[PDB]
């Protein structure tokens, strides 16, 4: 949700983007 | 909650990141002990998700699955062995509380769980616990994804699932109690504090709800009426609503800050200098000093995108990085965690990095062992920061200059800058792109003194520079901005 606050690193992020 | 229960003279922490149990309690005896380590941050012992896709990651140990001491770290005999053996020759041991939350809602049901308890994210039904629909926050989340989506909203934050982890209800007495049981019984196996994962998704009343339910210490380790350290994982840089002093009823906060500052201070980003930490610690907006937790870089941010971003010093930077923890553990402020990390296939698009998922060394799943070089290195693809003579002498530095005031500041107006400990330590640091050729006053008794950042006291010599010290306590100091580690610590314990 954004690109704010990523946790847990960017793969992560990339795939809870999705 | 304040004090970390350490033996007296050991001042610091190392987060021995995804280490099995075993390897754990074998480096208490062999190397943390000796060297003069405080204690030791574990992994979630905690049963956690085996995820697949991506392989094993790192993070999969965040979700968990229930409260069993049960991971691809040990078992409960590993665990229960590794906190004896470590008490046993003075090392404490500090668990990652994973509290706020289980596992995302969107996993799949079934047994892929580190121990093969079954839970079923869908019907929000963890019967290893027991957990049920009742115990989650889906009713008092008001967002429309049902995850954090505002950070500008308090409530939501701690209401809402982060990432879409199932965030468990800790106003309610029983979770409160199941999460107690559970902390309660690594208090009972010797554990000497925590660190409260996500405390900033956490109201810092359920948290001291949950604390209020604690035992104290094990008497065989600690004396009566000694409490658990805590220290709570809160973010905050400035400028949101949730500010970290709002926990310091509980106990120490992490201070994200000092990692984030002293990164860009050391890169000499933003017009940044080493002159400017002249005030460092309080003066810089950081938290006081008795409820900060500090550290260069933590298991998450070390990957880039945490919070300071960039800024964040690594082992990938070993140089700059030994400078920054050597300031830290040099300095007074706040109580110091050491990173030790493993080595992953970093590959970088766009400044991203895509492998940033991977789990520790493993063979298909399984975690490799921790082997030591006869230098004193890890293999296995650990890092072992922890174990580098500039980094671990820094440990030691900390330990004998305790107690001793910040004191003999010098700078150059740029980024050449020394300082000392009272009368016990002194050390001086270039990151200039010139030379550094000064005398300075160390505070120090006259004597020859091995510089520990460079080498290592050994039957009464150095292996490394040795600093002379004159009777006013002058001593002249040459550091080349080629030197392999641009900084020169000497303390008491390093005269001959
Ligand atoms: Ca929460
Ligand atoms: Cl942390």
């Amino acid at each position: 949700y954004g690109h704010s606050h990523i946790r847990f690193g960017y793969s992560y992020h990339v795939s809870y983007c999705g | 909650q304040y004090s970390p229960n350490t033996q007296q003279g050991r001042t610091s922490i190392v987060h021995l990141f995804e280490w099995r149990w075993v390897d754990i309690a074998l480096e208490c005896e062999r190397y943390l002990a000796p060297k003069g380590f405080g204690g030791v941050q574990v992994s979630p012992p905690n049963e956690n998700v085996a995820i697949y896709n991506p392989f094993r990651p790192w993070w999969e140990r965040y979700q968990p699955v229930s409260y069993k001491l049960c991971t691809r770290s040990g078992n409960e005999d590993e665990f229960r062995n590794m906190v004896t053996r470590c008490n046993n020759v003075g090392v404490r041991i500090y668990v990652d509380a994973v509290i706020n939350h289980m596992c995302g809602n969107a996993v799949s049901a079934g047994t892929s769980s580190t121990c093969g308890s079954y839970f079923n994210p869908g019907s929000r039904d963890f019967p290893a616990v027991p957990y049920s629909g009742w115990d989650f926050n889906d009713g008092k989340c008001k967002t429309g994804s049902g995850d954090i989506e505002n950070y500008n909203d308090a409530t939501q934050v701690r209401d809402c699932r982060l990432t879409g982890l199932l965030d468990l209800a800790l106003e309610k007495d029983y979770v409160r109690s199941k999460i107690a049981e559970y902390m309660n019984h690594l208090i009972d196996i010797g554990v000497a504090g925590f660190r409260l994962d996500a405390s900033k998704h956490m109201w810092p009343g359920d948290i001291k709800a949950i604390l209020d339910k604690l035992h104290n210490l094990n008497s065989n380790w600690f004396p009566a009426g000694s409490k658990p350290f805590i220290y709570q994982e809160v973010i905050d840089l400035g400028g949101e609503p949730i500010k970290s002093s709002d926990y310091f009823g509980n106990g120490r906060v992490t201070e994200f800050k000092y990692g984030a500052k002293l990164g860009t201070v050391i890169r000499k980003w933003n017009g940044e200098k080493m002159s400017y930490l002249k005030n460092w610690g309080e003066g810089w907006g950081f938290v006081p000093s008795d409820r900060a937790l500090v550290f260069v870089d933590n298991h998450d941010n070390q990957r880039g995108h945490g919070a300071g971003g960039a800024s964040i010093l690594t082992f990938w930077d070993a140089r700059l990085y030994k400078m920054a923890v050597g300031f830290m553990l040099a300095h007074p402020y706040g109580f110091t965690r050491v990173m030790s990390s493993y080595r992953w296939p970093r590959q970088f698009q766009n400044g991203n990095d895509v492998n940033d998922w991977v789990g520790p060394p493993n063979n298909n799943g399984v975690i490799k062992e921790v082997t030591i070089n006869p230098d004193t290195t890890c293999g296995n693809d650990w890092v072992c920061e922890h174990r580098w003579r500039q980094i671990r002498n820094m440990v030691i530095f900390r330990n004998v200059v305790d107690g001793q005031p910040f004191t003999n500041w010098y700078d150059n107006g740029s980024n050449q800058v020394a300082f000392g400990r009272g009368n016990r330590g002194f050390i001086v640091f270039n990151n200039d792109d010139w030379s550094f050729s000064l005398t300075l006053q160390t505070g120090l008794p006259a004597g020859t003194y091995c510089d520990v950042i460079s080498g290592d006291k050994i039957n009464g010599n150095c292996t490394g520079i040795k600093i002379y010290v004159s009777d006013d306590g002058k001593a002249h100091f040459s550091i080349s901005n080629s030197a392999e580690d641009p900084f020169i610590a000497i303390h008491a314990e390093s005269k001959l």
